[PDB]
């Protein structure tokens, strides 16, 4: 029973995780029907960007708890046979894909098909795994060259650091400097005027 | 109201934050298609979303060069 | 649902096209005729080319004036037991164009 | 033959021997695609030709056995039954491998949840990459005109026109 | 329609493969992402119910989760699990998600070329509007932004008179 | 571009096979779901069909209906409508009842 | 879950480019025969019932 209890604090956290984007996709569909004409680009684009965390947080929970979650298997009984006679259930715990996706599916497949015409099978697992390789080192190689890098900075790419430097807040600070000296000058002109102080 | 230096030292740090805002998306977003590049855990649930991902990432990088 | 999803053949005789534009028009003549009300403003018209048309005089670098023949099939000759009423169809004349 | 998306059932059968047991739903679930051949209760019932049984033997007699065994996990007598496709390589400890679902003369997968909630996660993901892919190419950015999808004298006309048609309608 | 424009024509007619070959709005774009949303939220709003329901026969966080529609229709504690077995990976399924990936990236980067040539013409544009722009202030015209916040108006009346006369400067493409 | 895998005899009994499947409404649902109407080859591929019109092939056509059928799913406003399931129960019910 | 079978592959060969392809070929009088013969309707006379 223990096995049950973790599938049921895991099943609870997904259940969180897909509770907030039906918050987030329901406010989407809000903002959508607002106004009459389509909606600006750069809003809907922002709520395009939150949907994606949101499904890329469920992934995770789904990865995450993978094991404990096929092995678990879902039957309604007992209290759901009062209703019972109803297809709802079926509709409810159906696990096909949409159509679109079924084609979708489909479609790939039959790529793969073209594929298979081109070259022998056996060679193409090995080069996929190569790849993914390349794909690491790619990653970790654009860390560092971007660590490399200096960014904000005024005019300060590494070319230029070794040319020369320039300081915003340095300026800042002398025209501070500079007005205040200069007002002190003004006080000192204006008691000069009213009563001679030269 | 501000100074006349208070506005344009304002005006400087304004656009200086909304521009290393646009080239920051434009790094840490190559950056994640790059961390999602890799096909190695395959689940097929797992690399749909990631499609999506890619998709919007490119998109978002093109933003921010807009 | 056949009826209202059903959609004609693609070709449309265009001499046959001018003689419903004939048959139309002199069924606006029939109409008007006996169309039960029409305003004195209106007393003058002309049965186009296809269309009825109507003027009186206006601003705004024009005249008001409209143009009307209809496409509702009950009514076409029943427009005539409707003396009270009809579907007219329109199409007016001004300086602007998309308004 | 994807086993889970199918939803199976012969009333004709069930007309034929009648009402729904609790051995004709282990019948009916003989003649599915679900049973296996090869299974336990199979083997038994191939063992005993035209005689009377009964149901205790019946499960005392599955854990004598060792192999895949199909039970009866929950049943309800009015509309449905829960059958499970246990395998039990020793006495009183078993392995469950699938479960199985009987409804209104109708049997069906009942899968595992994360298969689920994958497929439904699949569906949300797809829809959301159609619809982007799609707004992706429409909209046009002008630098100076900012982004755009493709005066009051005119709206002075309309409100010229809306009034007289309030007008009309007041009439 | 004209009648001697269609004598014309009728009169220019009377002189005259087996297979029959034939070759938008913005609420219309609209209409196919509300749509599209709308399919996600009603398949992901399902798997919320479920999920749910059964967290509902073990907690309370779960009838709060329920949908009212669904929480009136149906009896709580109503669905199971049982620890069950996973099922066998299908070959074609991790090859399917692989052809996926692959052919994303090559739209990624597809979409970045294009998406860099289309900024190219505008960016020309723009640089050729902008040398006008400096061709004129060259001369000593001063220029606002207009008011519009799109291009920019020089003040043909800065030389004198009484009123203040701007224009903005628009390139008939 | 995998080459095509055809036979000649068993195409004309598939073809005549599948202008019945197109006479069945519920057949031109599940297919509009599946967004089959979106590719334009099927919709060339319709045209073919055109070829079950004549005499000596219609002969051997079993359902009349699906000849309906065909000029009816020429408007695409139609296919988006079959796509509907409300619009779908219509058309079954319209043939149940000349039926 | 209810479903038919999908339409014949050849549908999914259909392009507006190989039609172009062919009437190319129509022009100039392999892969463009196979299509043509791919685009007849060949009839039969006799001799085949069954589904």
């Amino acid at each position: 029973d223990i096995s049950t209890e973790k599938t049921v604090e895991s099943l609870e956290a997904i259940r969180h995780r897909i509770a907030q984007i039906v918050q987030s996709l329901t406010h989407f569909l809000a903002i959508l029907h607002q106004s009459e004409s389509l909606s600006p680009w750069p809003t809907i684009h922002k709520n395009f960007n939150i949907l994606l965390s949101q499904i890329h947080s469920l992934s995770n929970n789904l990865a995450a708890h993978s094991h404990t979650l096929q092995t678990t298997s879902i039957y309604p009984s007992l209290e759901f046979p009062v209703k019972e006679q109803e297809p709802l259930l079926t509709t409810l715990l159906r696990t096909k894909a949409l159509p679109e996706v079924e084609e979708w599916e489909a479609n790939t497949l039959q790529e793969y098909e073209a594929s298979i015409s081109s070259q022998p099978k056996k060679k193409e697992a090995n080069d996929a795994y190569q790849k993914d390789q390349l794909w690491d080192q790619a990653r970790i190689i654009f860390m560092e060259e971007r660590e490399n890098y200096s960014w904000f900075d005024f005019v300060t790419r590494r070319q230029e650091s070794e040319g020369e430097f320039v300081s915003q807040r340095q300026l800042e600070i002398d025209r501070a400097t500079e007005e205040q000296n200069a007002n002190q000058m003004l006080t000192d002109i204006l008691s000069f005027m009213k009563s001679g102080k030269r | 109201s501000d100074s006349f230096q208070r506005q344009l030292v304002q005006r400087t740090n304004t656009l200086n934050s909304s521009i290393d805002n646009a080239t920051l998306t434009i790094l840490s977003r190559f950056q994640d298609i790059l961390d999602i590049a890799i096909n190695e855990g395959k689940d097929k649930y797992t690399v749909a979303p990631e499609v999506y991902q890619i998709e919007c990432h490119t998109v978002s990088m093109v933003r921010a060069v807009e | 649902t056949s009826k209202l999803y059903m959609l004609s053949e693609s070709p449309l005789s265009t001499k046959q096209i001018l003689q419903t534009l004939h048959a139309l028009n002199m069924l606006i003549r029939i109409r008007l005729s006996l169309y039960e009300i029409i305003p004195t403003p209106f007393q003058h018209f002309t049965i186009a080319n296809g269309r009825c048309t109507f003027t009186v005089p206006n601003e705004f670098s024009v005249s008001l004036t409209t143009n009307s023949q209809d496409p509702k099939s009950t009514g076409i000759s029943f427009q005539w037991i409707v003396v009270d009423f009809q579907f007219h169809l329109p199409d007016f004349s001004s300086t602007p164009a998309k308004y | 033959v994807d086993l889970t998306s199918i939803q199976w059932r012969m009333p004709e059968w069930v007309q034929s021997m009648g009402g729904l047991r609790t051995e004709n739903v282990l019948e009916y679930f003989s003649q599915s695609p679900f049973y296996s051949h090869k299974s336990n209760n199979e083997m038994l019932k191939m063992q005993s030709q035209f005689n009377a049984l009964d149901l205790g033997d019946l499960n005392s007699q599955l854990k004598r056995l060792t192999g895949i065994q199909f039970v009866i996990i929950h049943e309800r007598p009015p509309f449905l039954w829960v059958i499970q496709k246990q395998n039990r390589l020793n006495e009183n400890e078993v392995k469950p491998l699938t479960v199985y679902f009987v409804c209104n003369e109708n049997i069906y997968m009942a899968p595992n949840a994360y298969t689920l909630l994958a497929t439904r996660m699949l569906n949300a993901t797809y829809c959301f990459q159609k619809a982007l892919t799609k707004i992706e190419k429409f909209p046009q950015y002008n630098p100076q005109e900012g982004y755009t999808y493709p005066s009051p004298e005119d709206f002075s006309v309309v409100r010229a026109f809306m009034q007289s048609l309030h007008s009309s309608k007041e009439a | 329609l004209k009648e001697e424009d269609l004598q014309k024509e009728l009169q220019k007619e009377s002189i005259k493969t087996l297979d029959s070959k034939r070759n938008m709005d913005s609420q219309a774009y609209k209409k196919e992402l509300i749509e599209q949303i709308m399919i996600a939220q009603t398949e992901c709003s399902l798997a919320l119910d479920m999920t749910s329901l059964l967290l509902s026969k073990f907690k309370e966080n779960s009838i709060e989760t329920i949908s009212p529609f669904l929480k009136s229709t149906v009896p709580p504690s109503s669905l199971q699990f049982s620890r069950s077995q996973p099922p066998e990976s299908k070959e074609s399924d991790a090859t399917l998600a692989k052809c996926w990936k692959e052919k994303s990236l090559t739209s990624s980067c597809k979409f970045l070329f294009e998406a860099k040539e289309r900024l190219t013409s505008v960016v020309e544009t723009e640089h050729e509007y902008y040398t006008e722009l400096v061709k004129v202030k060259e001369a000593s015209w001063p220029l606002f932004n207009s008011q519009g916040s799109n291009h920019l108006s020089v003040q043909y009346s800065c030389l004198g008179g009484i009123s203040l006369g701007l224009g903005l400067i628009r390139m008939k493409p | 571009l995998l080459s095509k895998v055809p036979d000649d005899k068993s195409r004309f009994e598939i073809e005549l096979e599948f202008v019945q499947m197109l006479s069945n409404p519920w057949y031109l649902n599940f297919l509009a779901q599946h967004k089959y109407f979106e590719d334009e080859a099927f919709l060339q591929y319709l045209e073919y069909m055109e070829y079950w019109r004549e005499p000596e092939y219609v002969k051997f056509i079993i359902y009349p209906t699906c000849l309906h059928m065909l000029t009816l799913l020429k408007n695409p406003q139609f296919r988006n409508d079959i796509s509907r399931a409300d619009l779908s129960k219509q058309v079954n019910d319209e043939i149940y009842y000349e039926w | 879950f209810s479903a038919f079978p999908p339409p014949p592959p050849y549908y999914k060969l259909f392009t507006r480019e190989n039609i172009e392809k062919v009437i190319s070929n129509m022009e100039k009088e392999e892969i463009e025969s196979l299509a043509k013969l791919f685009k007849k309707p060949s009839c039969l006379t006799s001799g085949t019932y069954q589904m």
